[PDB]
């Protein structure tokens, strides 16, 4: 008969490469457009979110997390997919670092780890991977700024410019034909803005639209003064009114 | 049937019965055949023993459990020794703990909760052996039936086995008779031997095959065999 | 469909073939019925004697928890006392921690929690009985028939098995004969009509009459059996009724 | 599912049905259990001249007093050996004493009779169905000489005269007549001979048959090569007078 | 023949060899061609990578080139999930023997218990076998440079120079006849850039989508010193060969 | 019942008996047999023992059935209705014939776990023939008919063609020297010459068989 | 087929046991209505009236897991009770462990990754009911959370479960317009119940007894249900208006 | 078929997977040895036919587990060094514990309780390849040759061969060779073992492998130019 739909979990797929990875990427597919744009001084991701019905509240649904305050990520896929990883994808940051450098984790450690979930979950039987294609944005001192394409099969690369979700192959062409790596963060935001508007036409505020930045610290948003050697968080998330004002002056 | 439906024990039937389970009691049908009866003060088992060929011996298909109890197994071999175990280890378990000898109705619920776990856990073969156990307790003499689903019933008296129907008929005539008779276990011994003979087919008449158990409030449970029982014959 | 071949799974229907052929696997069963009055509830079952050679009260299948529960299912005879059984160290346990009986509701979140849980295990088959329990509680009187596929409530009646039809008419027909509900003693004549009435399918065969309840004015909150005087006026009070 | 489902169930376990046709391909042997003794013996089953006879043995020794033989898979068959001396120096460990022929073949059944890996009051050990032919002889203060086939189907039976393998329905037509419960120790020596040189499939020889005897003098007691080779010449002898 | 059990490693095949070993094969000609040679002064290890993309960035990254140790530098291919677990793993086991013995693990100590992981899959459990393609790249003082490959059976094989991946009797017949006795390191250089070039479909032969390590004895104080090069001393080395 | 390909196995042995016996070379295609309508099946076959029933100076030869060989289950999949009557008819045919063995049916198909138990009839066919890999001293047989005229240089013998052969059972050692002697037209030689030898086989060796046969799996 | 009996992803990425699992919710035929008030939340559940054999005082659509805290399910009865036990034992170690009560958006994040769990278990079925999360928050306030037996949960203005949820969606959206919020008036808790009940009867367009509903209310630092009386007096004062 | 389980007996007595097994077997590399009165003699092939491969970091196929016994084999590589890892251990566990050295007949149980024992594991695959093991025992100079099959069983041989054309060395050990009176000489057993080889090697010598072993712990092991030279004096008697 045809193929069982194997992850590899108990068997190796005779075609040569996995069939339910693509099966996953449809999923990856399903997924809302999520792009990002790595500059220089600063990487910027955009996302929108799904409207649904018009009485459900834009701001319970957050497809823009916090692992650490120098590292951002985005995702599309399935809701509850993204949220058993990142659950486990924290405690692993913390045990494996957090718990042992005692600081906070950097950009080639954190990604690494997110990928050996997804492993574990193509090598043990019985669990289905998780569907969802994460696309995570950090700063750190070593590397710098990084942007990494997390894919379900558990492969990572780095990218300037990337998509992911339906526009993944339509939007990678409009991040290419706006932008280019000698272009700055300021101007990339806008390139961002009106590449993700190509997506949905029906509403372009900040309600269905989540728009994040990572740049320079920011003293609001660490909490506590006085020390000057702990640097401030580098990721600060755009409130759905200031995502306005770059409309506006889009 | 084939597949289908009832092709697992998990596997239900439209009609809502399991038929793997009286695939296991076809193997009860053709094999040893036993009568028994009781009475208030005495109970009785007759118990046909199988052989292979001329050369092969006779088996007994009586074993002992309890001093004041006892059973015997006619069905698949393997099932019938890990309940025998189990109902071994029940009345050391009440002796030491209770330090009772096991009640005939509490077997009955034990053995019925021990066939039943391994039927409703996936994988598995549930146990297909029947099993007739008598018993003198405080309570009396009792009897109970042991399907292989794991139903208990308490009668005066019933038969398993090749042509169970010959002992069940004379039962039923007889039902009046045997359940008067008190402090007589020569009578009880002697109706158990003309309800055996009306359902064998005079395969092999010999003394041998037939093994006689009777347990009272006086003697307690005993297997005789060769001349011991060749006095009723 | 191979639905029915893997424990577990959602059909086409939204309810599993499995479970479905439990549901209806309960009316090839004896008939078992009840009455829940204001101060108690009283059981009736039904059982199908097989031969003359069945002795009475041996193969009663009246089920017993702590003192104040009596119990009572219809369907396979070893599948339902597994059930009794579990229930019977889950009334243990709860007064082990808690030093005192367990209330009737308290009871159905128990074997609810292991009937239901066991739907939804593969490894582990579903049951094909119907219990019903009740008695006096600390709370007062309660009834809960608990399904073969996991749904109970509280019921002022309890009817299933094969003349589940027919006893169902005659326990709504219980407004009409009293509006606050027969007595305990009066529950007991009119639980005992409602067998013959549904004995008429089962009329190829005889049968042997069983009756228990727990109430709070007679037995003073205690499960007991009916028998002397009070066993033979309920039978003799139908016989001249389906005249 | 091929066997475990296209089957069309009469009540039956085709797992352990599809082994009988394999211990009818293992080797025959044939054995006579007398009140002076019990004479066994197998086949070697000797493809190539180049094949140890001496090297290979197909009977063990579980006691003194109580030999073995074995017809069907070796791999099989080394489970059960080693269950079978482990409930002999168990029975030498806590009571100190040779244990009956009867009550050491239910204690060696008991891991025939069980399969699978999991299980509720008893353990497992093997964690697949197997299956071995195993006749368990020998001699003890209770029941005197006895023989024992060990089936892992069903409960084992007492035979006084039992073949095994390939040969095995033919030789026990014989067994019904030529056995007699006045046949001594030499009788059955020539016995055996006569119904294995005819059951085997080779030719009459010293390395392709080797025969031994349990008695409670000499216990257990292998027939060498020049003393088999003497019993040889007493049936050849025997037969050309006939 | 008609009916193929493709689902458990210990179910045996009608010819005797497991499909999923020759499934995997084919895997490995999707990715790059991965080309190890041995020297004696040292180990040249040259890639080229499967990613077409410019919007990738491949100078940042390596998918084929990874170290274990100072003494040991792999380049995996096949299925990355697959890899980052062996690597991971072979990265403790390796470390373990500098914990016990306080000493580097020789070559075909470390090949040789690795190659018996992947068979542990298929020997025993319901789990998958990775298929993957090494190049064991390393030197000690028993045997001297070693060079292995890893097959999806989960075995070994002495190799001078070998070729895997896409190409991999193309590239292996060109050099068969360029083979040197001697394997000059700077001839090691020439003779894997001329032979990726008519390989790769690029006839540039860009540098950024190469992988270029070298093992070198002629160091300081005559110790193996293992340096992965820039992308932009990639394109130098280029020039000097005569490539672009 | 005969094993092997077209031309060598199934061909080569089915003419080379009729030579030595001087029988009439009589072939049947087994896909005649069954004319796709109903009743021809036993009527062609009674013909075929009809034309060799009176003198009987022939042999029946049948060769590449793929056809009334395998009736599987029912019309399709290969199969037909038509042919599991048909092959009832020639069993009886071949149990009615009755001879000293003049005339003999020869049939060669690829696998015969497909044919009817009735028509196999035990007794009647005691003959199986697998097709083998021949050795070395096969191909010094057929060399040494195409050696007798084309001259071969006096360098090379029987010993140094038989070195290099590779799963080739006298089909292709013709085919291979057809190479060798275009070769030598290259070079205008009426004579191959050691020279053309070597030239000559490593076109022929090389670039043919894709798959290899190796024992690198270790 | 058996691509449709495996929980893994399918060919088109549409999960045949996920649609079973919304399937089974409209098995019932219950409409149930959840809104937002100012400093209150009150939510009612059509209430179905079997024959006089049935307590209609046990028979219950609402489920209490602590005070403040409700939860409506509508679907399969089995899986309905289970699931109420499981989110009471994650109330109960949550206010232990971290010392805290434990909100709707929390409390609908544990059941949502929950089912991701039994997802992944082949012996288990993931649980195919709604779970319809009320409280009033005290940071956010009144809040909704509503997890799909997939597992999808957020907050909502006002929301439903039924056929005629869409019918349901489009009176309530209109009506939050004119108003220009989505909290009801009349702050005190006991009006409350006298708008939702009214904008319930609009949206279905059938009006119900005091036995055909059943009113959920979760006030600060309380929660109650009221009975067959509070609901009869609840509909005396929605007739005068 | 049955070639999907294990434990499934099959109504002909055998396993397919076993049979399978074999199959490798039939196409694996060829062993021969043969043993003598006071030596043992182990020849292998190792093919070398290979282009761009280092013999001297080339691991032998014949492996070195006592000081007297040696281990040789033919079938998977990857299959039998666990298969002698696991003889390994126990060869170093006999001294650790028995404090004697390695016996030949205790080795073998063992090695077939290996296949045995993985056999009789659930979802563990058994091994295919058959290891000839080889030795003196303990204190004795009498030679024992064992075997392992994928059956589960052992057996003992004066002279036996695996591999590829197993049937037809094995006829030259039955016919050429004397179990009555085997050869006494060093030389006349290894000159007699390389003409068995000469036949699946057709004329080569870094494809022939033979390891000699000699009373009181003594492993020899034959040059590539003293394996040639058994092949320049057979080569005489057939030009003869």
């Amino acid at each position: 008969m045809t193929d069982r739909y194997s992850f590899s979990l108990t068997t190796f797929s005779p075609s040569g490469k996995l069939g339910q990875i693509d099966y996953a990427l449809t999923a990856v597919k399903q997924g809302v457009t999520s792009l990002g744009i790595k500059a220089t001084n600063g990487v910027v991701i955009a996302t929108e979110k799904k409207s649904s019905s018009p009485l459900a509240m834009s701001e319970t649904l957050s497809k823009v997390s916090l692992l650490t305050p120098d590292i951002g990520a985005v995702y599309s896929g399935m809701g509850p997919d993204y949220r058993v990883l990142v659950d486990k994808s924290r405690k692993v940051a913390h045990t494996s670092y957090k718990r042992i450098y005692g600081e906070y984790p950097p950009t080639k450690l954190l990604v690494s780890e997110v990928a050996k979930i997804m492993q574990e979950a193509t090598q043990s039987g019985g669990v289905r991977p998780f569907g969802v294609s994460l696309l995570i944005a950090g700063h750190d001192e070593f590397n710098g700024f990084s942007l990494y394409q997390v894919d379900p099969s558990g492969s990572y690369f780095p990218w300037k410019a990337t998509a992911i979700g339906k526009g993944s192959v339509a939007a990678k062409t409009f991040l290419e034909k706006r932008w280019n790596d000698e272009l700055e963060l300021e101007d990339a935001i806008h390139i961002a803005l009106l590449t993700l508007k190509e997506s949905v036409e029906g509403e372009f505020n900040g309600d269905t639209i989540e728009l994040a930045i990572i740049g320079d610290e920011n003293p609001d948003l660490l909490g506590y003064t006085g020390i000057p050697t702990d640097k401030g968080p580098r990721f600060r998330k755009l409130t759905s009114q200031e995502i306005n004002d770059r409309l506006e002056a889009l | 049937f084939r597949n289908n439906y009832d092709g697992d024990t998990v596997t239900f039937s439209p009609t809502g019965r399991l038929f793997q389970v009286e695939y296991a009691l076809e193997a009860i049908k053709q094999g040893s055949v036993t009568v028994g009866l009781r009475s208030n003060t005495h109970a009785v088992l007759v118990a046909l023993k199988r052989n292979a060929d001329e050369l092969s011996s006779y088996q007994k298909k009586i074993i002992k459990c309890d001093e004041h109890m006892g059973l015997s197994l006619a069905g698949l071999a393997p099932d019938a020794r890990v309940l025998s175990n189990y109902l071994r280890q029940q009345c050391n378990y009440s002796s030491l703990v209770f330090n009772r000898k096991l009640a005939v109705e509490r077997a009955g619920h034990l053995l019925c909760d021990k066939a039943q776990k391994n039927t409703q856990s996936y994988g598995g073969r549930p146990y297909g052996v029947g099993l007739l156990i008598i018993g003198y307790d405080k309570s009396g003499a009792h009897l109970l039936e042991f399907q292989p689903s794991g139903n208990v019933t308490e009668l005066y008296g019933t038969a398993i086995g090749a042509r169970s129907q010959g002992a069940k008929t004379y039962l039923e005539r007889t039902l009046d008779t045997f359940i008067k008779i008190d402090g007589n276990p020569d009578e009880l011994i002697k109706a158990g031997v003309e309800a055996i003979s009306q359902s064998l087919r005079d395969e092999s008449l010999t003394v041998d095959n037939l093994s006689i158990a009777i347990v009272g409030k006086d003697t307690p449970f005993t297997i005789y065999d060769g001349e011991a029982v060749a006095k009723y014959i | 469909t191979g639905y029915d071949l893997s424990n577990s799974v959602f059909s086409p229907d939204g309810r599993n073939f499995q479970v479905e052929y439990a549901v209806k696997a309960v009316e090839n069963g004896t008939t078992s019925i009840g009455i829940k009055c204001n101060d108690g509830v009283v059981f009736a079952v039904e059982k199908l004697i097989t031969s003359k050679l069945l002795v009475p009260q041996k193969n009663v299948k009246i089920q017993v928890v702590d003192r104040h529960i009596g119990c009572v299912y219809s369907g396979l005879i070893p599948d339902g006392r597994h059930l009794v059984n579990r229930g019977r160290e889950e009334a243990a346990s709860f007064k082990k921690l808690y030093k005192t009986p367990i209330p009737i509701p308290a009871f159905a979140d128990r074997l609810g929690q292991y009937v239901q849980a066991h739907t939804l295990y593969n490894s582990v088959r579903p049951f094909g009985v119907s219990t019903i329990f009740g008695g006096v509680d600390k709370n007062g009187a309660h009834l809960y028939m608990l399904e073969p596929s996991g749904s109970y409530w509280g019921y002022k009646g309890a009817a299933t098995g094969k003349g589940r039809q027919s006893a169902k008419a005659e326990l709504e027909k219980l407004v009409d004969h009293h509006p606050e509900g027969l007595s305990a003693r009066e529950a007991v004549k009119q639980a005992a009509k409602i067998i013959y009435l549904a004995h008429e399918d089962n009329k190829e065969k005889d049968f042997e009459l069983e009756i228990s309840w727990c109430s709070l004015s007679e037995t003073n909150g205690l499960h007991k059996f009916v028998k002397g005087d009070l066993l033979q006026e309920a039978i003799d009070f139908a016989q001249k009724e389906i005249n | 599912d091929r066997g475990v489902s296209t089957f069309s169930p009469e009540g039956r376990l085709f797992q352990v049905e599809y082994s009988l046709e394999a211990i009818k391909l293992g080797s025959t042997a044939i054995g006579i259990a007398t009140k002076e003794g019990v004479v066994l013996g197998v086949e070697k089953r000797a493809t190539s001249p180049l094949l140890e006879s001496d090297s290979i043995e197909k009977i063990v020794e579980i006691d003194r007093h109580i030999g073995c033989a074995m017809s069907g898979l070796t791999a099989d068959a080394r489970s059960m050996i080693e269950h079978a001396r482990t409930a002999a120096v168990t029975h030498n460990l806590y009571y100190d004493e040779d244990i009956n022929v009867e009550s050491l073949t239910q204690s060696v059944c008991d891991l025939a009779l069980r399969f699978g890996e999991g299980a509720s009051g008893e353990e497992r050990l093997m964690s697949r169905p197997f299956g071995v032919a195993l006749l368990i002889a020998g001699h003890d203060a209770d029941d005197g000489y006895q023989l024992f086939h060990a089936e892992p189907s069903g409960t084992f039976y007492r035979y006084n005269a039992k073949a095994i393998g390939s040969g095995s329905e033919g030789a026990q037509a014989e067994l019904l007549n030529e056995w007699h419960s006045s046949l001594t120790l030499k009788e059955a020596e020539l016995l055996v001979l006569k119904i294995l040189k005819q059951v085997m499939e080779e030719k009459l020889d010293e390395n392709n048959a080797q025969l031994s005897c349990i008695t409670k003098q000499d216990g257990f007691k292998i027939y060498d090569n020049e003393k088999t080779a003497e019993l040889i010449k007493e049936l050849k002898e025997k037969e050309a007078a006939e | 023949g008609s009916r193929r059990y493709d689902s458990r490693t210990t179910i045996f095949s009608p010819e005797g060899r497991l499909y999923q070993v020759e499934y995997a094969l084919e895997s490995i000609s999707h990715a790059g061609t991965a080309i190890g040679i041995m020297a004696s002064d040292g180990i040249v290890l040259a890639a080229e990578r499967k990613v077409t993309s410019t919007l990738l960035e491949q100078d940042t990254s390596t998918e084929k080139l990874y170290k274990l140790n100072d003494k040991i530098a792999v380049a995996v291919a096949g299925l990355t999930a697959d890899a980052e677990i062996l690597i991971n793993t072979a990265r403790i086991h390796a470390q373990n023997y500098l914990k016990t013995y306080n000493e580097d693990i020789p070559v075909e100590i470390l090949v040789r218990r690795l190659s018996d992981i992947k068979q542990g899959y298929t020997q025993h459990g319901g789990l998958r076998p990775f298929g993957v393609s090494f190049i064991y790249a390393g030197y000690d003082d028993r045997y001297g440079y070693q060079l292995y490959t890893s097959n999806p059976s989960g075995n070994y094989t002495g190799w001078k120079a070998i070729s895997v991946g896409a190409n991999t009797s193309a590239a292996q017949t060109l050099l068969q006849m360029d083979y040197k006795d001697d394997m000059k390191v700077d001839d090691a250089i020439e003779l894997a850039l001329k032979t990726l070039s008519k390989t790769t479909d690029s006839s540039a032969l860009t540098y950024d989508r190469l992988e270029f390590a070298t093992i070198r004895k002629g160091a300081n104080d005559g110790e193996v010193y293992q340096k992965i090069f820039k992308p932009q001393e990639i394109k130098d080395i280029l020039v000097k060969t005569g490539i672009t | 019942i005969l094993y092997g390909a077209p031309g060598t196995g199934k061909t080569l042995l089915a003419k080379a008996v009729a030579n030595q016996t001087s029988a009439t070379f009589l072939r049947i295609v087994g896909s005649e047999l069954i004319q796709k309508y109903l009743g021809d099946g036993p009527r062609l076959c009674r013909q075929i023992f009809k034309v060799a029933g009176e003198n009987a100076p022939s042999i029946v030869f049948i060769d590449e059935i793929d056809a009334i060989g395998t009736k599987r289950y029912d019309s399709n999949s290969g199969g037909e209705r038509e042919i599991q009557r048909t092959m009832l008819e020639l069993l009886n045919q071949l149990d009615g014939f009755d001879d000293r063995g003049d005339v003999k049916v020869i049939m060669a198909t690829n696998k015969i776990e497909t044919l009817d138990p009735a028509l196999i009839r035990p007794g009647r066919i005691d003959r199986k023939i697998l097709f083998e890999n021949p050795d070395l001293s096969t191909k010094k047989k057929i060399l040494g008919i195409h050696t007798s005229k084309m001259n071969l240089s006096e360098d090379v013998n029987l010993e140094t063609l038989v070195t290099t052969k590779d799963d080739l059972s006298g089909a292709d050692i013709q085919a291979m020297c057809t190479e060798a002697g275009l070769l030598a037209l290259r070079e205008r030689r009426m004579q191959v010459t050691a020279e053309d030898f070597k030239q000559a086989k490593e076109r022929v060796m090389k670039n043919k068989v894709e798959e290899n046969l190796e024992g690198l799996y270790l | 087929g058996y691509d449709r009996h495996i929980t893994i992803f399918s060919p088109e990425g549409r999960l045949y046991q996920v649609e079973y699992a919304f399937k089974a919710t409209n098995q019932t035929n219950i409409n149930s209505l959840a809104v937002r008030g100012k400093d209150c939340t009150v939510v009612i559940s059509q209430k179905k009236v079997p024959d006089k054999l049935l307590d209609p005082t046990t028979v219950s659509y609402i489920f209490c897991i602590s005070r403040t805290i409700g939860m409506v399910v509508n679907g399969p009865i089995p899986d309905a009770r289970n699931a109420a036990l499981r989110a009471k034992a994650e109330a109960a170690e949550f206010r232990y462990k971290y010392g805290y009560d434990m909100p709707c958006d929390v409390l609908a994040k544990r059941m949502a990754n929950l089912s991701q769990i039994y997802t992944q278990r082949a012996y288990m079925r993931p649980l195919g009911v709604i779970l319809t999360f009320v409280s009033v928050d005290e940071e956010l306030g009144p809040s909704i959370y509503k997890t799909d037996p997939a597992g999808y949960y957020v907050g909502y203005k006002a929301t439903a479960t039924g056929p005629k949820q869409q019918e349901i969606t489009t009176n309530l959206e209109n009506h939050f317009k004119k108003s220009k919020i989505d909290h009801i008036n009349e702050e005190s808790w006991e009006k409350v119940v006298e708008f939702a009940i009214t904008h319930m009867i609009d949206a279905l367009g059938t009006e119900f007894s005091k036995n055909d509903l059943e009113v959920g209310v979760a006030t600060k630092d309380k929660f109650f249900t009221l009975s067959a009386e509070n609901i009869e007096e609840r509909l005396v004062a929605i007739a005068e208006q | 078929g049955y070639d999907r389980a294990l434990s499934i007996f099959s109504p002909d007595g055998h396993i397919f997977q076993v049979e399978y097994a074999l199959e490798a077997v039939k196409r694996g590399t060829c062993a021969v040895g043969v043993k003598g009165k006071n030596c043992v003699v182990l020849g292998c092939e190792r093919r070398s036919t290979l282009k761009l491969q280092d013999t001297r970091i080339t691991p032998s196929k014949v492996s070195k587990i006592d000081s007297h016994v040696v281990l040789s084999f033919s079938g998977l590589n990857a299959d039998s060094r666990i298969l002698i890892e696991k003889a390994r251990v126990e060869a170093q566990s006999h001294r650790l514990t028995l404090e004697d050295p390695v016996t030949v007949e205790y080795l073998t149980r063992y090695v077939a309780g290996v296949q045995q024992r993985y056999t009789q594991s659930g979802g563990v695959r058994p091994f295919g390849v058959s290891t000839l093991i080889a030795g003196f025992d303990p204190r004795d100079d009498e030679p024992k040759l064992y075997q392992t099959e994928p059956s589960g069983i052992y057996s003992s041989w004066s002279a036996q061969t695996i591999g590829r054309n197993s049937k037809t060395v094995r006829e030259f050990l039955e016919k050429n060779y004397d179990r009555k009176e085997p050869p006494a000489t060093v030389e006349e057993c290894v000159k007699l073992t390389v003409r068995s080889l000469l036949e699946v090697v057709q004329t080569g010598a870094k494809n022939i492998e033979i390891t000699v072993v000699k009373p009181d712990s003594d492993i020899v092991a034959l040059s590539s130019e003293e394996i040639n030279q058994y092949v320049t004096q057979i080569e005489q008697e057939k030009q003869e």
